[PDB]
């Protein structure tokens, strides 16, 4: 191989390394975040489907 | 939090209907055509105001116009009505099926002197209309304001930077 070819390449292969560890960092960052706060679609733990109250007039009125 | 506030005892004397459950249970289809208004007035605030405090003077008006109805019961039919309620007042179950002739001479003596119809089998459970004027409550649970919801999911879905970025594995 050339040295131009091994040299673009390594510097290639040092963009994509690159990109992917700065990614795992805020990988990590994020994770660490939506479990503190749980405002994000991750660690949304299921709570009851308010579909599911009976909004009709009771036998009782007062409730 | 907060003092729980109540009306005074002024705010809740009214003459009481001081009769007994068979003489309610004998004229309760006659009481039930000839008060509908009041009652329903007041059994529309009492489900939708949620809150008795509320419902006082209305509930008076019931208790205004029960009284009404016994006076003109007492005025003309004192005693069919009342030879009426002893015989339901009879029954441990107080049956009115064991006292049809009284009911009969009581309804007869009504609707002679007073023009009032016995509803029919059906007609006092039907779900009827009431025209007030009073206004809806806008929150009758009290209710807070309720948390904003999550952020829904929006944009068109991308591959994965990189594949699974789990150590050495490119895909
Ligand atoms: C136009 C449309 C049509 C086009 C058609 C074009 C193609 C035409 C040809 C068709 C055939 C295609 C073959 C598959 C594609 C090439 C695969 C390849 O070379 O991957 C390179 C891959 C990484 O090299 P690369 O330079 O990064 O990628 C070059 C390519 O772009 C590779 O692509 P990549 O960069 O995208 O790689 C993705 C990623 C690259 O990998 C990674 O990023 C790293 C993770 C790899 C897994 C590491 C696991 C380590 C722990 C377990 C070790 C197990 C024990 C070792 C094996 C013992 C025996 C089983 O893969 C994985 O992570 C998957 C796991 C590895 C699977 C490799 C394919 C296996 C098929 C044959 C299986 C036979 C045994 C193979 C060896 C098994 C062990 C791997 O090499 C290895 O991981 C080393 C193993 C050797 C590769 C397998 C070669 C396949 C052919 C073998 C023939 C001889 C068989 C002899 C008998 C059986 C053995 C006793």
């Amino acid at each position: 191989d050339a040295p131009e070819k091994n040299y673009e390449r390594t510097m290639a292969i040092l963009q994509i390394e690159s990109e992917k560890a700065e990614l795992r960092l805020k990988e990590l960052e994020v994770r660490r975040l939506m479990r503190a706060k749980g405002d994000g679609p991750w660690f949304q733990y299921p709570t009851i489907d308010k579909a599911l109250i009976d909004h009709s007039p009771k036998a009782t009125p007062d409730n | 939090p907060g003092i729980v506030e109540l009306p005074s005892l002024e705010d809740l004397k009214v003459q009481e209907v001081k009769v007994s459950s068979s003489v309610l249970k004998a004229a309760a289809h006659h009481y039930g055509a000839q008060c509908d208004k009041p009652n329903k007035e007041f059994m529309l605030c009492r489900w939708e105001e949620k809150d008795p405090r509320r419902c006082l003077e209305e509930g008076k008006l019931v208790n205004q116009c029960a009284l009404e109805f016994f006076r003109q019961i007492k005025r003309h039919c004192a005693e069919p009505f009342t030879e009426y309620w002893t015989c339901i007042d009879y029954s441990g179950l107080q049956l009115f099926r064991r006292c049809r002739k009284e009911q009969a001479q009581f309804d007869k003596c009504v609707l002679d002197k007073l023009g009032w119809v016995r509803p029919d089998l059906g007609e006092l459970s039907k779900v009827t209309k009431v025209k007030t004027d009073r206004p809806l409550p806008e929150n009758p649970y009290h209710s807070r304001a309720r948390p904003e919801p999550n952020p829904e999911v929006e944009g068109d879905l991308k591959p994965a930077r990189h594949g699974s970025r789990l150590f050495f594995w490119t895909m």
